[PDB]
């Protein structure tokens, strides 16, 4: 039981998910086949894995997983790469035209041409579950599909299975990697639409990315590639718990308590650690407190915003690997008497530790070191407000001269829909703003 | 005579089992169920906690639930795993996910009474069943949700029966959720009203002594269920052996209880273990009174005793024994209400705990217990002022009303102990 059904939606999202599971195989010990050599039980189980691969009678190992766009070309290279023999044919979808970095065409006119066949093949995978707990969303913000198809599936899947706990992986957009200019539109408009059918969303600032490939892996020109590894490992550490098990393991709904104070404020701030490269971890061992303070340095941030001037609501340490009590309380304990962590009043201060002992991995020739600890800081804090303040704000640079505004409304959209989705955004921030008032 | 235990939720399956070792290894049971003791003291209350099967084998008179499979799993296969009754493992799969709500509203309710089922099975096999005992967390969902719904639905069918609880109280220091305030303030009203004694627990008080006093430099969930254990041993020995003092449920909470909303009692144990010499009897009687032996952080010279139980276990003096509680209580007359007169009752046991030739347990009902609601209550507010964390509960169901409830009836218990603390 505890299963958990995984939706990559788009390009961003069907990449990211090809480097995710290749990870989840190799930190398993499944090969390209779906064998399992160390698995004992054949055709099923309840082993911890078993919550993200289901079993068939022939050993295969298959993941729990639907990849969705609305043209063909990125899932095809799924179809014929690598790891073709893992996915049943059924659990990769495609349609013959893309919404054109429309979010229109992809909520309209081309979504839902395909809406129905993706709840249904959902349906099949939700029906192989003994106990959903619910599903994994990985998806771009400005993409056509990433954006609007996204949020018609998000709406029909609060119908289909009530309020079974949806978690999302967002890609915010940034210029050095961007393809469209009214990304920040689409961005707006899929925010306020999934807003209130997410219980939880982790948002990965492209550039945060791109900065951190430049800056701590010395990649002069960081490719999707690059960027999707590092992402692996970071969406790895947030769903370890799940796939694993541990005396000392805890498990991400119960960070989510802690991380989410009001349905609207479930945008958790991730930071991990450590980012090197293989030449500068050669003879270099990094140990508990150096990756726990590197965790408040905001350049290994997953969004580019500052902390140190906003409110902490939670703080949630992941480690993985040779980790043990004793050192993370010593290195918080050093932390808290140097670093700017305000929290809000009206939360406690203690940080929330889960340690998993399985150690990371690296995907053969990748750029990340092979490291024996890395963590995983899951903050709720009123600084990821910035990212919102950004975008909010080429919203209404563009939107202010309606421009490409006829390409949603040539599509079946009007303007009440644009302003109805900013004035959620900026309430959003009017929310993120109280919560760090003090109570009176 | 009997008694019906239960433990409900990860903390009361994991404190009840290793209660569930030691009394065992003290009554003679092996794993197995089969007694291999030396003394027939070990057998002559035995069926208090067991039940004689077949083979003249014992089985705990005990019930297993929880909303998760998890922690009753790692029971079974535990050391004294395969004693237990297997019919009388009772769970779920869902969980509580340290929701007070889930656990007594909706996830619990769709369990309780297959759970109900078995302790009437149970309780139709005693030959003059006395109470209830329930060991159980407050600030996670199961234990503390579902725990008091069971408390409720155990009353309603065995409404003259005693009902004593091992309640064990959150701290941020030993902390899981940040919701654990509100899980502990919503079941602290149930037990007010649906409880006759409760053992408080406080997890602060069991991280301190491990800290500070055994110096651990980091304690684990284990190291504060060894001083659970030891406790609840102690405060269970009047009721597993030959004795005057307290020796039923009843008893004990006619001798402890004055008012029937003020029956939350402080636990202390001495020594401190986590050794070769032996105390001495003074040396029990003053660290038995210490605050740094109490299972609950308040300080007991904030307060007033309105009632002690002490409990000696070994071979020593009585007459020693006698001298030195009326020593403590003639000197310190001050800490203890003049208007209940001689109100410390002393107990001793010859057979000792394992890996002691002397032993001390204490348990007080002191009005500084306040402190510990104190505690809570200001734990609460602090988040209930800004309705943070309140959708998990509504959610469910419930309304803003219910916390307001909850928090006004401790609000009114800590001033009722503030009454008698000045009388
Ligand atoms: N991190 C990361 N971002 C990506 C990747 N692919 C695309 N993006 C980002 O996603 C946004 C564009 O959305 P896409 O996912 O490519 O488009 P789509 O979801 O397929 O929607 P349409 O093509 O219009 O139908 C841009 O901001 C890109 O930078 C990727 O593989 N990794
Ligand atoms: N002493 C002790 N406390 C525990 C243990 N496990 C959990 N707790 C405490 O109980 C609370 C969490 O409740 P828990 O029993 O885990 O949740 P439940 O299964 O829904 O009842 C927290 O305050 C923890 O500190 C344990 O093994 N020993
Ligand atoms: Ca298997
Ligand atoms: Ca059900
Ligand atoms: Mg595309
Ligand atoms: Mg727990």
């Amino acid at each position: 039981m505890r299963e958990c059904i995984s939706i990559h939606v788009g390009q961003a999202g069907v990449q990211i998910g090809n480097a995710c599971w290749e990870l989840y195989c190799l930190e398993h010990g499944i090969q390209p086949d779906g064998q399992m050599p160390s698995d004992k039980t054949i055709g099923g189980g309840d082993d911890s894995f078993n919550t993200f691969f289901s079993e068939t009678g022939a050993g295969k190992h298959v993941p729990r997983a639907v990849f969705v766009d609305l043209e063909p070309t990125v899932i095809d290279e799924v179809r014929t790469g690598t790891y073709r023999q893992l996915f049943h044919p059924e659990q990769l979808i495609t349609g013959k035209e893309d919404a054109a970095n429309n979010y229109a065409r992809g909520h309209y006119t081309i979504g839902k041409e395909i809406i129905d066949l993706v709840l249904d093949r959902i349906r099949k995978l939700a029906d192989q579950c003994t106990g959903l707990q619910g599903f994994l969303v990985f998806h771009s913000f400005g993409g056509g599909t990433g954006s609007g198809f996204t949020s018609l599936l998000m709406e029909r899947l609060s119908v289909d299975y009530g309020k079974k706990s949806k978690l999302e992986f967002s890609i915010y957009p940034a210029p050095q990697v961007s393809t469209a200019v009214v990304e920040p539109y689409n961005s707006i408009l899929t925010t306020h639409t999934t807003l209130e059918h997410s219980d939880c969303a982790f948002m990965v600032d492209n550039e945060a990315i791109y900065d951190i490939c430049r800056r701590n892996l010395d990649i002069e020109r960081p490719t999707y590639t690059n960027l999707n590894r590092l992402i692996s490992q970071i969406v790895s550490s947030i769903t370890a718990s799940l796939r694993f098990d541990g005396a000392l393991n805890v498990d991400l709904t119960e960070f989510q308590t802690n991380l989410v104070p009001y349905p609207r404020i479930h945008f958790p701030l991730a930071t991990y650690a450590p980012v090197i490269s293989a030449e500068k971890a050669y003879h270099e061992q990094l140990s508990v407190a150096e990756i726990t303070n590197a965790c408040f340095e905001p350049a290994n941030q997953m969004v580019k915003c500052d902390p140190r001037h906003g409110k902490y609501m939670a703080c949630c340490l992941l480690y993985r690997g040779d980790v043990v009590p004793k050192d993370v309380n010593a290195a918080i304990a050093t932390i808290k008497t140097k670093r700017s962590i305000q929290f809000v009043d009206w939360c406690p201060t203690g940080f929330k530790v889960g340690i998993n002992y399985q150690p990371p991995t690296v995907v053969p020739g990748g750029d990340l070191a092979k490291v024996q600890r890395a963590v995983c800081m899951l903050s709720n804090t009123t600084a990821i407000a910035e990212a919102w303040a950004r975008l909010d704000h080429k919203f209404d640079l563009m939107y202010a001269k309606r421009a490409f505004v006829h390409w949603y409304v040539g599509e079946g959209m009007e303007e009440g829909e644009f302003s109805e989705a900013r004035e959620d955004m900026a309430a959003l921030e009017k929310d993120y703003e109280e919560v760090g008032v003090d109570s009176v | 005579r009997e008694i019906v235990h239960i433990q409900a939720g990860q903390c009361g399956n994991q404190i009840g089992a290793k209660f569930w070792e030691v009394i065992s290894d003290e009554h003679g049971i092996d794993p197995t169920g089969s007694y291999h003791g030396d003394s027939d003291l070990q057998l002559e209350r035995i069926n208090v906690y067991y039940n004689e099967a077949t083979g003249n084998k014992y089985v705990p008179r005990a019930i297993l639930v929880d909303l998760e499979p998890g922690t009753m799993d790692s029971v079974r296969s535990g050391p004294f795993g395969q004693i237990f009754r297997p019919d009388n493992f009772v769970f779920g799969q869902s969980g509580a996910g340290n929701n007070w709500a889930k656990g007594h509203y909706t996830e619990g309710a769709e369990l309780v009474d297959s759970v109900l089922d078995v302790v009437r099975k149970e309780s139709e096999s005693c030959d003059c069943l006395q109470g209830f005992q329930l060991t159980h967390s407050l600030g996670g969902g199961t234990g503390s949700g579902m725990g008091t719904l069971l408390i409720s639905k155990i009353r309603e069918e065995y409404p003259d029966r005693i009902m004593n609880t091992f309640s064990v109280m959150p701290s941020p220091k030993v902390s899981d959720t940040v919701v654990e305030p509100y899980n502990a303030t919503l079941s602290v009203h149930q037990l007010v009203e649906n409880t006759d004694e409760t053992y408080c627990i406080d997890n602060e008080a069991l991280y301190d002594i491990c800290f500070r006093t055994l110096k651990l430099t980091t304690p684990t969930y284990g190291d504060l269920n060894h001083l659970v254990s030891a406790t609840m041993s102690g405060v269970t020995t009047c009721l597993r052996f030959p004795g005057q003092l307290n020796a039923d449920l009843r008893k004990l909470a006619v001798n402890m209880v004055p008012f029937p909303r003020l029956h939350f009692f402080m636990p202390g144990f001495a020594p401190l273990t986590s050794q070769y010499r032996a105390l001495t009897v003074p040396e029990l009687t003053q660290q038995m009174f210490d605050s740094k032996n109490m299972m609950a952080a308040c300080d007991p010279r904030h307060g007033r005793y309105l009632t002690v139980a002490a409990i000696f276990r070994g071979r020593m003096s009585m007459k020693e024994v006698d001298e030195q509680m009326l020593n403590v209580q003639n000197k310190n007359s001050s800490y203890f209400v003049e208007w209940i007169p001689n109100n410390v009752k002393t107990a001793v046991c010859d057979i000792p705990p394992r890996g002691l030739k002397m032993s001390a347990t204490f348990i007080g009902n002191s009005t500084a217990i306040q402190e510990l609601f104190k505690r809570i209550s200001e734990q609460f507010t602090a988040m209930f002022r800004r309705k943070a964390f309140l959708h998990w509960y509504t959610g469910e169901g419930m309304d803003e009303m219910e916390f307001t409830e909850a928090e006004s009836n401790m609000n009114d218990l800590v001033s009722e102990y503030q009454q008698y603390q000045d009388a």
